[PDB]
């Protein structure tokens, strides 16, 4: 029966990878999709893309004139020339800075005009919000609250708001300890939004060329303009830029250009209006203070390291899922780790978690947290990565 | 594909016996209803046929568009090669699934409507990057360490061959693994070490090549470094000598010292990227891990951390026996005063030296070593 | 290589066997002792499971062949001391010295005599001398011959004996895997007289060990959940009295009662009931046990414990079954309402606020049907026990405004709100009962059904008021003056009520709307195996219907009261006695196809899925029996709910590669409807495959069917990232899926998701997976739910109010004595362990644990830690007395 | 940056840093509690022993500054080691020059006086807790790194000092008589130490008006603790 | 010096990572007191070889091998040319 196991199973299932594959005879795509789905619409719905709409390419706008449209039209480098393209649609949806699907003789208006931006952009919106809440982020509660009322109740009803008159502030910095921080409450806010999250990394946003990071932030609040409200995040404003210290030969101008024109586009002449942004570095006290001046960075969220009751808090909060013998001394941990960080903590747990999985436990006890801590802080106490930066120099 | 996943039974059982049968039978009507559709309705054939309607209406050539924006209804905007874009419409059968910006997409030649998407021939750099083959002897062929084998084995090779650990733990495998301690120690080779034992996808590049001549590329090496880490599999990703990007300056860049920091900003985003990981893992390997910036080393960024000592007699000895193990070696030789014949003295060392010996057997033809070989080879290796 | 000098077994017992005329001749000495040297010296070597070539198992056997062909087949003078020393070599190594067709000659070697016992030299065995032995015979030899005639001279009761030792020797050998080998081998011997072996094997194990009771057990329940025809009827009876007998568990006795009850006979676990009524052991488990008994998945059960109102408790025995002994109702006023559920959320509408600035222009939307979905926006999100004082009064000057069928939509809205607060609701629904419109005192009527739908009041509040409306003049006060009270009554299957609307069907006046209605909140009450109910109907069928047989109002209706409730049974009797008299015309078999599932809710009849689908499958009928093949595929949407997760992989695979893939009408207009019913959490799967046939319209089919998958494509779990999609529906259904015919369904479909973001259980898949109800108002909803005006005018007698079966979502709950306790527990994923190993978890995701209420949801198994001692049922259910001790925990 | 931390620089809003970074140094040590009652001042500290090698008699934390006045110790013990011996030669230069025994309170001044002269270069990782009795009875002075010194009636410093602080809060008042508060101070002493309470894993001193400062009550606090 | 970080990631590359063999690598240079510390592992480099300027017999059979493909007259005495250079490079 042990050994004759596998006298049954074979005789039915080598059948079945026989059938499965008989029925397995729409494939080898290399550019398609199950053609019983992919090519569904088969029919004459194939041939009506052909004969009722034509080519139709792209092309754009470059200037009105007088009482009979006439408009001028750029390909894109192939001719630049005036005509007027056709009648279907009513001529006011004709700005300059728009793209239009033009024919080559006939030059048919087809749809209206929509704007061209860089598909990096398009593709900068992460639209997925990770599976981390408000309540597993512990230790910066008046920090949590602190940004509760920046991106919530503006998202919410605002006519508390209006009621009162008051414009909600808009340029919000949040920052922390190096390394345990900003990055996973941000994460938290992303979870809890329900507009559109646009990230920026400061690092990417540096070019081969010049300039040409201006451009693209233009085309991002453009986008971002599109919606009515949308959320900016920023991560390491320190390299996207400092200050202008500019001597002799010139030294960092490529990004000091993209830095004073964002500042340019966040105050004066008709701002982005409903568009909140934020930012979060690791060194503050190297940024400029033109980005500094408020009405760009009006509130100013500072974490620090908790003291015992934020470590305790988060003592609970990653320590909710491992094997114990009941009772614990997690207060008596953090107090023998107080100048600890929250990823420390973190990481204290799961090589306390390691040292229980070791030969064969399958519970860790108080002195396998033991083992955990005193190999982790006072073992690693070398590097730490905290001294230089808890001076944030 | 993805038909059921059943493996409990195993035996011989109505557990086993009906599931076959009643999956057999389920196919039986599958089989039975796909007769019924190309019987009494064949239409012509209605199976490759219409295939050979849809290659008609696709066009011989391939106006080979890039793809820049979406719209959902059956059209959008591709540029075409010359940069002259177009609006054309798309393809009933252009399997609107697989299309990402950036991507090649077969046009037609008259009106370029989309007929399907393309798809890539390989890429140049996931060729350089990928290391093929096993590279040599397993961790049989260290000795002396026997300590931090277990570690990294416990850090990454154990997530892998028991995935089950943890799950009663609940608890997460460590992420981010420094190796360091002084050069020569076996660093770069405890990686070939584990890059020979692990199945998953193995990446490897060195530090030193991370300079590049104009701005913002180092940075966006790194991205699309990641974004092949992540697109293939499971993988392991080996970076060594990165205190290199931080010692040794250059004239090629264009940018000093400062696009050297931007790329360290852009790395430590991609180390702890808030956007969504997933199953790869890290190893570091550097000699000089002082000079290093401390938050890469930081937990959640970097768990373990692993120091490499200069290997003991009683190690050195077993190096002896591991490396002169296939040679052809005379009586006359003794091991045990080419121990102590250094006070500091590396792996490397001895295996240079033990090469050197055999060369010198070459010169004058000779197949065993003698003692005054390694007598000759000792200073001639190691001092100058 | 290395063979040869120390063969010395392939030499003395090769000589010496080799030599049988001259060893059994002339030299007694030799035949005696060298055979016994040889089965003491292989019983301890080459008889252990070491490995494929043994010393003696496979090694003398390459010439023992010849050694074994002239031992002891022909000597011809055998005597008794020549079968326990010569018998003796040749038994043990013979299925790999002979080929396989072995299975016939099987009994030549080792089965014709042992030396006193199999168990004699078989105790040194793994698995080949007695083991796999008895499974060739009990496979082959004992199948053959128990056939047609078991006991003929000697292969009955000897296999008798010998079944009833290796029944123990499952368990001897290793009391840890093989074990569960023991219904395997009792399942191979006697498949279809299962019960043969079970009563033999069931004694042994209940003599086993207490503590072996349980993966024997679930073994069981894994055959059990499909088998043969009368095979899991016999299992599962047998299987009864198992947590009874040997283990004094005695609370799984409700699900297996249940699973007994219905496929077996009628009143089997009435029985049970009975035998719940002897074993009145501590009353904590038994509170337990019957607070399955009315509100989880069945009910009708309060004259089983008044016997001279002598039960002990059964003033609260009778507050618990019910479902009036507020263990939900105290539950939401306290759990949900004091941590994160205001009574006035309202924001699901509000959140359309984004997408008007996108396109151009906003505030297109100027329709009037769009309040019928304002209805629902102070609807849906009024379930788990909100209230609307005065913010109905959009609702209320609608309902002074316009669309009759819209004063009555929302009218019965109103009865969602205080859904089983019966004792609240009334006083809120009273003001409209005084209506001087008919469509409001209609839908408030319709509310006092809704409000008693799984709670049974002592003071019958919805039969009270609504038996006045049953038979009156108009229709709003008449048609809607009954379904309330079938919603109120339908578990509590009370007859006295039921008689009162049967001589609506023998009302004989125009109700070609309100018949159809009628038969299915009879059927609400009560279908299949009810005596008035299916004669009303197929004679008021014959009346009228059978002269007139048009539109789908007619023959959608009454076909559903004949067998609905009755769809567990599958002795397809009930199908006899409904069809065989209304077999006259097609059109009038056209509700065959409905009386041919109804007894075959869930099973596993393969065969009887298959005949639904070949005999009737496309057939290009022209519009004659097409609608009849919709109908057929949406019979074969049930049978997959349960399949031991296993049917539906293969469902989801012929329905994508069938219908949608090469179709019709049939997979053009009601292909998704079986995506409607299948999965009620909703996973990456269908969720992304059902969008390709509903983001994509695809209008030249009447779209509403496209908006009716994609209505219904709202099946799934509240909580989800599914809201974006059904918003960027709401962008394409801004201008396409005009606001004429669309507009109160896509809201109808985002509303779905988030009614109380919780509280949704009509999957049938209780407790674990068991079954009850949740099918007699949910078949309904999607039958009348085709494209067509039917869902605009008559549709909104029912579709707003169709299925309010739902019976809860959370469990995780501690419910002690003072009911208050927060007792530790820990959610944790659906289980997937079932025959691995002793220390198996019985979850996965082990990570999350709080110790208070949260969702339970669909895929998750919660426990609990901290050995509570919590010994009351360990089986899940919401109510757990845990009559906490110490047992050092 | 190094010139940050040169000699002397505040902040870029408030008081000096490094001082601050002495006060969250201070943690970083063996907790002590006191308590100031009318019937007198008890005193008690950790031991904080890792081995059962050396001897805990040398495991020295509470020391005599003179027969009427004690102290405890914390944070770095070289550094205590410097201001307890000027403490005492100030305090025996004291009753030399004004024949008479003093108040905690000069005693307290003057090391709060040595405590910002900056041995320079940072201020001392110690903090004290100075118990004693004077001419105005018992007295109990807390004492900082940054020298700022105060008079406290019950304190607890070191490690976990505000949660040892906050059951002071919890149950000390007013008339609690002498053995009641070595008892409560031992009740919390057990409940904030991680290893189980040992004859020699913690230090005990008190001060009373008619006896001198007392020789540590060593080998009679096994009869406090075994009766607790 | 990017010769020698060439030398870094090349070396590093053959060592076993790679598969295709028969690949070997050259370096020519002066002055091997200026290159770092990483290419002097005795186990980088395998085999390191000194030129030194030419002698007398060198600088003889340098200038034979070059005045082989000129118009020369009997009779020359290219020695006493080697030996009026002293040995400048060959
Ligand atoms: N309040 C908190 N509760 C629990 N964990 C926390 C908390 N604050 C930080 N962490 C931990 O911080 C780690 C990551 O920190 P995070 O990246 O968000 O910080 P940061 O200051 O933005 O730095 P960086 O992005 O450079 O790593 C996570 O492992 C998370 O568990
Ligand atoms: N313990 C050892 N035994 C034998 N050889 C060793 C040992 N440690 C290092 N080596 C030698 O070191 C050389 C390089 O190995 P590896 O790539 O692991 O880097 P490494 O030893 O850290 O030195 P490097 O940084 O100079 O490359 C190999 O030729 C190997 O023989």
């Amino acid at each position: 029966y042990s050994r004759q196991i596998k006298q049954v199973e074979d005789d039915i299932q080598q059948l079945l990878k026989k059938i499965n594959e008989l029925t397995g005879i729409k494939e080898s795509d290399t550019g398609l999709a199950p053609p019983a789905l992919w090519d569904l619409a088969a029919d004459k719905q194939t041939l009506q893309s052909e004969q009722p709409l034509q080519v139709a390419r792209c092309t754009k706008i470059i200037n009105a004139d007088s009482e009979d449209p006439k408009y001028i039209i750029n390909v894109k480098q192939f001719a630049k020339f005036v005509v007027d393209l056709s009648d279907q649609v009513a001529p006011t949806d004709i700005e300059e800075g728009m793209r239009v699907g033009v024919d080559r003789n006939k030059y048919q208006i087809h749809i209206p005009l929509p704007p061209k931006i860089d598909p990096t952009v398009t593709m900068m919106q992460v639209e997925e919000k990770p599976d981390v809440t408000y309540s597993d982020v512990g230790g910066c509660k008046e920090q949590i609250e602190k940004l509760r009322e920046v991106v919530e109740t503006p998202l919410l009803h605002p006519e508390r708001f209006v009621n009162l008159g008051i414009e909600p502030p808009k340029g919000v910095l949040l920052f922390g300890p190096p390394g345990t921080g900003k990055t996973l409450c941000a994460r938290a806010v992303a979870n809890r939004t329900d507009a559109c999250f646009i990230r920026v990394i400061g690092s990417e946003l540096v070019q081969k060329y010049v300039g040409e990071g201006a451009r693209m932030v233009r085309e991002l609040f453009e986008m971002a303009r599109t919606k009515k409200a949308c959320l900016i995040f920023f991560d390491e404003i320190d390299a996207i830029g400092g200050a202008r210290f500019d001597d002799g030969a010139g030294g960092d101008n490529e990004v000091q250009r993209t830095m004073l024109e964002l500042i340019n586009q966040l105050d004066g002449f008709d701002p982005r209006g409903n568009i909140k942004v934020l930012m979060a570095t690791n060194r503050p006290d190297t940024l400029d203070p033109a980005l500094m001046r408020p009405g760009r960075l009006d509130r100013k969220i500072e974490f620090s390291l908790p003291d015992l009751e934020g470590r305790t808090h988060i003592f609970k909060i990653h320590a909710r899922s491992m094997s114990v013998e009941r009772d614990i001394r997690f207060e008596l941990l953090a107090r023998l780790c107080p100048n600890s960080t929250g990823a420390e903590i973190r990481s204290v747990c799961t090589e306390a978690g390691m040292f229980a999985i070791r030969a064969r436990r399958k519970i860790a006890t108080e002195k396998d947290f033991l083992e955990a801590v005193n190999k982790v802080i006072k073992s690693y106490a070398k590097f730490s990565a905290t001294p230089r930066y808890m001076t944030y120099n | 594909a993805s038909k059921l996943p059943l493996v409990t039974p195993h035996t011989q059982c109505r557990l086993k016996l009906l599931k076959l049968e009643r999956i057999k039978d389920y196919l039986l009507m599958e089989e039975e209803f796909i007769r019924n559709q190309e019987q009494m309705k064949p239409l012509e054939e209605k199976q490759e046929e219409e295939r050979s309607k849809v290659d008609d209406l696709r066009g011989t050539p391939m106006s080979v568009g890039t793809l820049e924006e979406i719209i959902d209804d059956n059209h959008a905007i591709v540029s075409t090669s010359v940069g002259s874009e177009h609006y054309v419409s798309i393809l009933s059968f252009v399997d609107k699934d697989l299309l990402e910006p950036g991507c090649s997409v077969l046009l037609n030649h008259k009106v370029h409507a989309v007929i399907g998407v393309l798809m890539d021939d390989t890429d140049p750099l996931v060729t350089v990057m990928k290391v093929e083959k096993a590279p040599q002897e397993t961790y049989a062929d260290i000795g002396g360490l026997d300590n931090q084998i277990q570690e990294i084995k416990e850090s990454v090779e154990l997530p892998l061959t028991h995935p089950e650990y943890y799950e009663e733990m609940g608890i997460k495998p460590p992420k981010g693994v420094i190796l360091y301690g002084p050069p020569g120690t076996g660093k770069t080779l405890l990686a070939k070490a584990v890059a020979n034992q692990t199945s998953a996808t193995f990446l490897r590049v060195v530090g030193s090549e991370l300079i590049q001549k104009y701005l913002g590329d180092g940075p966006k090496l790194v991205r699309e470094l990641f974004r092949v880490a992540e697109e293939h599999a499971p993988s392991i990703v080996f970076i060594d000598e990165i205190d290199a990007i931080g010692t040794k300056r250059y004239d090629s860049n264009s940018g000093g010292e400062r696009e050297i920091q931007r790329t360290m900003l852009e790395l430590l985003n991609q180390l702890d990227g808030f956007d969504s990981r997933g199953d790869v893992k890290v190893i570091m390997a550097t000699n000089r891990i002082e000079t290093l910036d401390p938050a890469l080393i930081r937990p959640g960024r970097i768990d373990r951390k692993i120091e490499f000592p200069l290997p003991d007699e009683k190690t050195k000895k077993r190096i002896f026996q591991i490396h002169t193990s296939r040679m052809t070696l005379a009586d006359d030789v003794t091991l045990d005063d080419l121990i102590m014949a250094k006070d500091d003295l590396s792996g490397a060392d001895i295996k240079a030296i033990c090469t050197e010996a055999g060369l010198m057997a070459l010169r004058e033809r000779r197949m065993k070593v003698t003692n005054e070989d390694f007598k000759k080879s000792k200073e001639n290796v190691l001092y100058k | 290589m290395e063979e040869g000098g120390r063969d010395k077994a392939p030499v003395q017992p090769q000589q010496s066997p080799a030599a049988a005329p001259g060893g059994t001749d002339e030299k007694p000495s030799g035949k005696e002792r060298r055979d016994a040297g040889d089965k003491d010296k292989e019983q301890e070597l080459s008889e252990e499971d070491k490995q494929l070539q043994d010393e003696l198992e496979m090694l003398v056997e390459r010439l023992g062949e010849k050694d074994t062909s002239l031992y002891r087949p022909a000597l011809e003078e055998l005597r008794r001391q020549i079968r326990s020393s010569t018998t003796s070599m040749t038994s043990v190594p013979k299925p790999l010295k002979f080929l396989r067709p072995h299975y016939g000659k099987l009994k030549e070697i080792y089965e014709n005599m042992a030396p006193g016992e199999n168990k004699r030299f078989a105790a040194d065995i793994i698995s080949v001398l007695a083991m796999t032995m008895s499974g060739e015979r009990e496979c082959l030899k004992y199948r053959l011959v128990g056939s047609q005639e078991e006991l003929a001279s000697w292969g009955h009761e000897y296999v008798r004996h010998l079944a009833g030792e290796v029944a123990k020797e499952w368990q001897e050998l290793d009391d840890a895997e093989k074990v569960q080998r023991e219904p395997l081998l009792t399942l191979v011997k006697e498949i279809v007289p299962y019960n043969m072996a079970h009563n033999a094997e069931h004694e042994a194990c209940d003599l086993l060990m207490e503590i072996e009771q349980v993966d024997m057990l679930e073994k069981d329940i894994d055959e059990n959940a499909y088998a043969k025809v009368c095979l899991y009827l016999t299992s599962c009876v047998n299987y009864v009295p198992e947590p009874e007998n040997s283990a004094l568990l005695r609370c799984a006795l409700g699900v297996f009662r249940k699973f007994s009850r219905f496929p077996e006979a009628l009143r089997l676990a009435l029985m049970l009931n009975d035998m719940e009524l002897v074993e009145d052991i501590f009353t904590s488990c038994k509170d337990v046990v019957v607070q399955k008994q009315m509100a989880f998945m069945l009910g009708r059960h309060g004259v089983f414990l008044e016997l001279s109102e002598d039960v002990e408790e059964y003033e609260d025995l009778t507050e618990i079954m019910s479902n009036v002994q507020l263990n939900s109702n105290f539950l939401a006023l306290a759990r949900e309402l004091d941590i994160m559920e205001p009574k006035v959320p309202d924001d699901i509408y509000k959140t359309h606020l984004e997408n008007n600035r996108f396109g151009g222009s906003g505030s297109q939307v100027d329709s009037a049907r769009m309040n019928l979905a304002s209805s629902f926006v102070n609807g849906f999100v009024n379930a788990a026990f909100g209230q609307d004082k005065l913010l109905t009064d959009d609702g209320n000057k609608w309902l002074y405004k316009n669309k009759d069928h819209g004063m009555l939509s929302a009218a019965a809205s109103l009865g969602m709100i205080l859904l089983w607060d019966v004792d609240g609701g009334l006083t809120q629904i009273d003001k409209y009962l005084y209506s001087s419109e008919d469509y409001i005192k209609s839908g408030a009527l319709l509310a006092c059904g809704i409000v008693n739908s799984g709670v049974r009041n002592e003071c019958d509040p919805a039969l009270a008021l609504l038996s006045d409306y049953v038979l009156h003049n108009s229709n709003t006060m008449r048609l809607g003056s009954i379904f309330g009270l079938g919603l109120a009554y339908a578990g509590s299957n009370r007859e006295d009520v039921l008689t009162l609307l049967l001589p609506v069907m023998g009302d004989s006046k125009s109700s070609m709307e309100v018949a159809g209605v009628t038969a299915l909140a009879c059927g609400m009450i009560a279908v299949g195996s009810c005596n008035g109910d299916v004669t009303s109907t197929i004679l008021q069928t014959i009346m009228e219907k059978s002269e007139t047989e048009l539109k789908d109002t007619y023959a959608r209706w009454l076909p559903l009261g004949l067998g609905l409730n009755h769809l567990g049974k599958g002795e397809a009797i009930e199908a006899i006695l409904a069809a065989l008299e209304v077999v006259s015309e097609p059109f009038r078999s056209f509700a065959n196809t409905l009386v041919d599932v109804c007894a075959y809710a869930g099973s596993g009849n393969v065969l009887k899925v298959q005949q639904l689908l070949h005999i009737c499958s496309e057939h290009f009928d022209s519009k004659e029996k097409e609608e009849d093949k919709d109908k057929k595929e949406k019979k074969d949407k049930d049978k997959k709910e349960a399949p031991a997760d296993m049917g539906a992989h293969q469902g989801v695979a012929v329905l994508g590669i069938a219908l949608i893939a090469m179709g019709e009408e049939i997979g053009a207009e009601m292909a998704l409807r079986t995506f409607g019913h299948l999965l009620r959490y909703g996973e990456p799967t269908l969720r992304r495959a059902v969008p390709l046939a509903l983001a994509l319209i695809s209008v030249s089919n009447p779209r509403l069917n496209i908006l009716d998958t994609l209505s219904k494509f709202s099946h799934d779990a509240d909580p989800e990232v599914s809201y974006n999609s059904i918003f960027a529906m709401g962008m394409v259904g801004s201008g396409t899926n005009n606001a004429r015919l669309a507009a109160m369904l896509r809201q109808l479909a985002q509303y779905h998701a988030k009614d109380p973001n919780n509280l949704f259980m009509v999957r049938l898949a209780q407790g674990l997976t068991h079954l009850g109800k949740g099918t007699l108002t949910l078949c309904p909803y999607h039958s009348d739910r085709q494209l067509m005006s039917q869902v605009a005018v008559a549709g909104l007698l029912t579709v707003l109010v169709s299925f309010l079966d739902v019976r809860n979502i959370i469990l995780g709950k501690s419910h002690y004595v003072l009911y208050g306790l927060v007792a530790a527990m820990q959610p944790r994923m659906l289980v997937t362990f079932d025959e691995e190993l002793r220390p198996l978890p019985v979850s996965v995701r082990v990570g999350q644990a709080v110790d208070v209420v949260g969702q339970a949801g669909k895929p998750k198994t919660i426990t609990g830690f901290q050995t509570h001692t919590t010994p009351v049922l360990l089986a899940h259910g919401e109510r757990a007395e845990l009559a906490t001790e110490e047992f050092l925990p | 940056s190094e010139y940050d931390r040169g000699v002397n620089t505040f902040s870029p809003e408030g008081r000096l840093f490094q001082v601050e970074y002495a006060i969250e140094a201070i943690k970083l040590g063996s907790t002590a509690i006191g308590i100031q009652t009318s019937e007198g001042v008890c005193l008690a500290v950790e031991k904080r022993i890792t081995s059962p090698l050396m001897e805990p008699s040398s495991i020295e934390k509470i020391v005599e500054i003179d027969a009427h006045i004690g102290c405890a110790m914390s944070g770095l013990i070289a550094d205590a080691k410097t201001l307890i011996d000027k403490a005492r030669v100030e305090t025996q230069n004291h009753w030399f020059t004004y024949n008479e025994t003093m108040t905690v309170e000069s005693v307290t001044q003057a090391v709060s006086n040595l405590a910002l002269q900056f041995a320079m270069s940072r201020p001392f990782g110690v903090a004290l807790l100075f118990g004693g009795v004077d001419e105005k009875g018992p007295q109990l002075f807390h004492m900082d790194p940054s020298g700022t010194f105060v008079q406290c009636d019950a304190r607890a410093i070191g490690s976990a000092s505000e949660g040892a602080q906050s059951s002071l809060q919890e149950v000390y008042h007013k008339s609690m008589t002498l053995k009641e508060a070595i008892k409560s101070s031992l009740i919390i002493l057990k409940q904030v130490m991680e290893e189980k309470l040992n004859a020699t894993n913690i230090e005990l001193a008190t001060v009373q008006p008619g006896q001198n400062f007392h020789m540590f009550t060593k080998e009679e606090l096994e009869e406090v603790i075994k009766d607790i | 010096s990017e010769v020698q970080r060439t030398m870094l990631e090349l070396l590093n590359q053959l060592d076993g990572f790679e598969a295709t063999k028969n690949i070997k690598v050259i370096m020519a240079t002066n002055r091997i007191d200026i290159l770092d510390s990483a290419l002097l592992r005795p186990g980088r480099i395998d085999r390191k070889i000194e030129f030194p300027p030419p002698n007398e017999e060198a600088r003889l059979d340098i200038l034979k091998i070059h005045s082989r493909k000129m118009n020369l007259t009997r009779g020359i005495n290219l020695r006493k040319i080697a030996e009026l250079m002293p040995g400048a490079s060959g």
